């Protein structure tokens, strides 16, 4: 019928065998003294540059020796190896030079592969360098991705040396963007100052363009501090999602002045049957719920973890049988409301205990008991390296266990025992046991004390990290509880099968005070298996969908 | 019941009244949801317009603070024959006036949005005021028929099937 | 019924309670 694949792979392997023994070599490429015999047809079919050079009919198609300059020998070898096979060795050490050589040779396949690899490899350490690279080589997709990454973590990357060596257009397009994740304009002002003072003799003429991009007369959230905070309870968030929108974009409050602390509920049951495992985030300050497009592959049984840098991650879980367990790792883009996948895990897990410790995210347990040494395995992920490293596994196989982090130390709790992990020692130490044997309990690290609340019957058990002793505090004022720390205060979001209400606990007085009721106006039944956490998100452009009539039960009579 | 006694025909009427009543309850709770969304809308728009007002007030405070600077520390920035040093309040003045103009235009935009949403809300608020007497009248007629036509050989399951279509 | 029944009671247990 058409091109047969069975002969195609045989012809390709025969061409490779002929190239290895140097048969029918008609062209000789000279790169910085090194010689490479090759065929003109393969280079023409793979690279359009060689195609145009050979189809011109000039001496280049007649002379056997062609001198190629400004081309690395290793990159040319990788291009030619790929030209005779199809496997691309893309590593983080030589990806930029490979992309440069490909764009100089115009290999569409290699160009696209290197582009997508660089896009899936943008971290918080190379974002600025990759942005400069994309600007120099005019790659719009990589440029936009790196710009978004810089806008997401500007306050963390504006100290790097790559930021002070940026061009003028990059500076004026980064500073003018309203997506700068900064809590104060003073940070952007000091960034511009250090950029202009890095090289004064060449940037003394750009001081006007520098000062014209920093908002000085904005006065975003200081004007509210001048008059008063007099409003309905914590209605400063309404001004955030109101004044910001309607703004000439010159005095606009930057995106960093818009993030609000919201209770992130994932796998929260939804009235809509299609998405019975949806995810919504109720803002305690704005008193409003915001819809999330959280499920990237309509799956569930995934854990939640919020780093101190306010980053959301989900891992583990299983997709419906097209319920096969998977390894995908998803990071949430708080600006685009879309999860970008990462390097999959090494072992499949179901609701893994994900906690952030010393910049690493650890996957603890969260899987059905299979194999003595095969289970209880613990694995951590490197953020910048995008890799998974195995660590000392769990001492014993547990179920429905929780994990917290205090003082850069890992803690996992079980029925009545407790083990503390130290990354510096990579070992497990059994700690003070608990007087009660309970399951399905929720735990949240607050200050120097770990709170263990649950049991499936509620009892507030306080552990001291400094004393290694467990002391009883009280009971949850009531049961489906979710202990979460918000507003620098320990709280418990309890669901009374459904009624919703949040309580505040006093550590000194050992008393639980009513903090705020969550009227059934919105926040419908979220089920019982939903995972909860605390994080700051931009309500400005997250999602807007009430979905719930705040009034019902007509009283006309 | 239009003086009828076919029983089966009287029951068919009961089903027509069923339709009328059901359609109303749906539009009734729909108008209630519209009332609630319009209520929260004007609340969000009033928390926005008072924010606009207080921002205009603090911007006028900055405008008079410029006049205060014209006597506080302007002595060492105008008599030296330089214009780049004074841009910190002089180039921050004309653009502040333009900001005042554009936020006044934005306030006018919010005001016309307020009046247009109030118009589109009152054009149906009057419908609520007129549909409720007719609704309660239809419900009273249904309750009166439920005290006579229903006792002529119809079952409660039949009434549920009639009101469920 | 909305509260205590959904802890760990059986409908059959409720019938036996209401049948005495």
């Amino acid at each position: 019928r058409q091109i047969n694949t069975e002969y195609a792979v045989s012809l390709l392997e025969q061409l490779k065998l002929f190239y290895e023994q140097q048969l029918f070599t008609d062209i000789v490429l000279i790169v910085e003294g090194t010689e490479f015999p090759c065929h003109k047809m393969v280079l023409a079919t793979c690279s359009s540059y060689f195609r145009a050079m050979f189809m011109s009919g000039l001496s280049e198609s007649k002379q056997t020796h062609v001198h190629l300059r400004n081309v690395d020998a290793a990159t040319l070898q990788i291009i030619i190896t790929y030209a005779y096979t199809g496997n691309l060795a893309m590593n983080d050490s030589t990806v930029e030079q490979l992309y440069e050589t490909a764009c100089f040779l115009q290999v569409e396949d290699v160009l696209q592969r290197c582009r997508e690899y660089l896009i899936k490899k943008i971290n918080a350490e190379n974002c600025v360098r990759l942005l400069s690279f994309a600007d120099l080589f005019s790659c719009e997709e990589l440029k936009q991705s790196a710009k978004r990454m810089v806008e997401h973590k500007f306050t963390a990357v504006y100290h790097q040396d790559a930021f002070m060596q940026l061009s003028h257009d990059l500076l004026i397009d980064i500073l003018s963007s309203d997506n700068l994740n900064v809590e104060k304009e003073e940070t952007v002002r000091e960034a511009a100052m250090l950029w202009l003072e890095y090289n004064t003799e060449s940037r003394s003429q750009y001081l006007s363009s520098v000062l014209s991009q920093i908002r000085i007369d904005a006065l975003s959230e200081v004007t509210q501090r001048a008059w008063f905070q007099g409003l309905p309870p914590n209605d400063k968030s309404v001004v955030v999602q109101g004044l910001y929108k309607d703004m000439p974009k010159f005095f606009k409050p930057r995106l960093g002045m818009t993030k609000e602390e919201m209770m992130i509920f994932i796998e929260a049951s939804s009235e809509n049957p299609c998405s019975l495992y949806s995810s919504v985030c109720y803002s305690p300050q704005a008193e409003k719920v915001y819809k999330l497009c959280s499920p990237p592959a309509d799956l569930h049984k995934v854990g939640t973890v919020v780093t101190p840098d306010n980053d959301i991650y989900i891992a583990g879980g299983q997709v419906p049988l097209k319920f096969r367990t998977v390894n995908c790792f998803y990071w949430f883009d708080a600006q685009q409301n879309t999860w970008f996948p990462k390097t999959p895990m090494l072992f499949v897990r179901i609701k893994p205990s994900l906690v952030c410790c010393e910049g690493y995210i650890y996957a603890i347990g969260g899987d059905s008991v299979g194999g003595e040494l095969n289970r209880r395995t613990v694995e951590r992920y490197d953020t910048e390296k995008d890799e998974w490293t195995m660590v000392s596994p769990l001492p014993c196989a547990w179920q429905w266990s929780a994990a917290v982090v205090v003082h850069d130390c890992i803690y996992v709790m079980t029925l009545n025992l407790m083990y503390c992990y130290f990354p510096r020692s990579d070992s497990w130490v059994e700690m003070a046991m608990r007087q009660t044997s309970r399951s399905f309990a929720s735990a949240a690290a607050f200050g120097d004390k770990i709170f263990y609340i649950g049991g499936l019957s509620v009892t507030v058990e306080i552990y001291d990290v400094n004393k290694n002793e467990w002391k009883m505090a009280a009971n949850i004022p009531a049961p489906c509880v979710r202990a979460v720390v918000i507003s620098n205060s320990l709280c418990v979001f309890m669901r009374e099968t459904a009624k919703y209400v949040t309580y505040q606990y006093d550590l000194e007085l050992d008393r639980w005070s009513l903090r705020q009721h969550i009227s059934e106006r919105v926040l419908w039944d979220l089920g019982r298996d939903f995972r909860c956490t605390v994080g700051k998100l931009y309500p400005s452009c997250l999602e807007e969908s009430p979905w719930k009539p705040p009034t019902y039960l007509f009283s006309t009579d | 019941v239009v003086k009828e006694d076919n029983i089966e025909a009287v029951g068919k009427k009961l089903h027509e009244y069923n339709t009328q009543f059901q359609e109303k309850s749906r539009e009734y709770d729909r108008l209630y949801e519209e009332y609630t969304r319009t209520s929260q809308e004007i609340q969000m728009k009033r928390t926005a317009i008072e924010a606009f007002n207080e921002t205009i007030k603090i911007f006028e405070e900055q405008c008079q603070t410029q006049e205060r600077y014209s006597k506080e520390y302007i002595e060492k920035f105008k008599r030296e024959g330089n214009e780049k040093e004074i841009q910190r309040i002089m180039h921050n003045y004309d653009k502040l006036k333009s900001r005042i103009s554009e936020i006044i235009d934005s306030r006018r935009r919010l005001e016309e949005d307020l009046k247009k949403q109030a118009a589109e809300y009152r054009e149906i608020d009057k419908r609520m005021n007129s549909i409720k007497p007719d609704l309660i009248q239809l419900r009273k007629t249904r309750d009166q028929y439920l005290m006579w036509l229903t006792q002529k050989g119809v079952r409660q399951k039949k009434l549920n099937e009639w009101l469920g279509n």
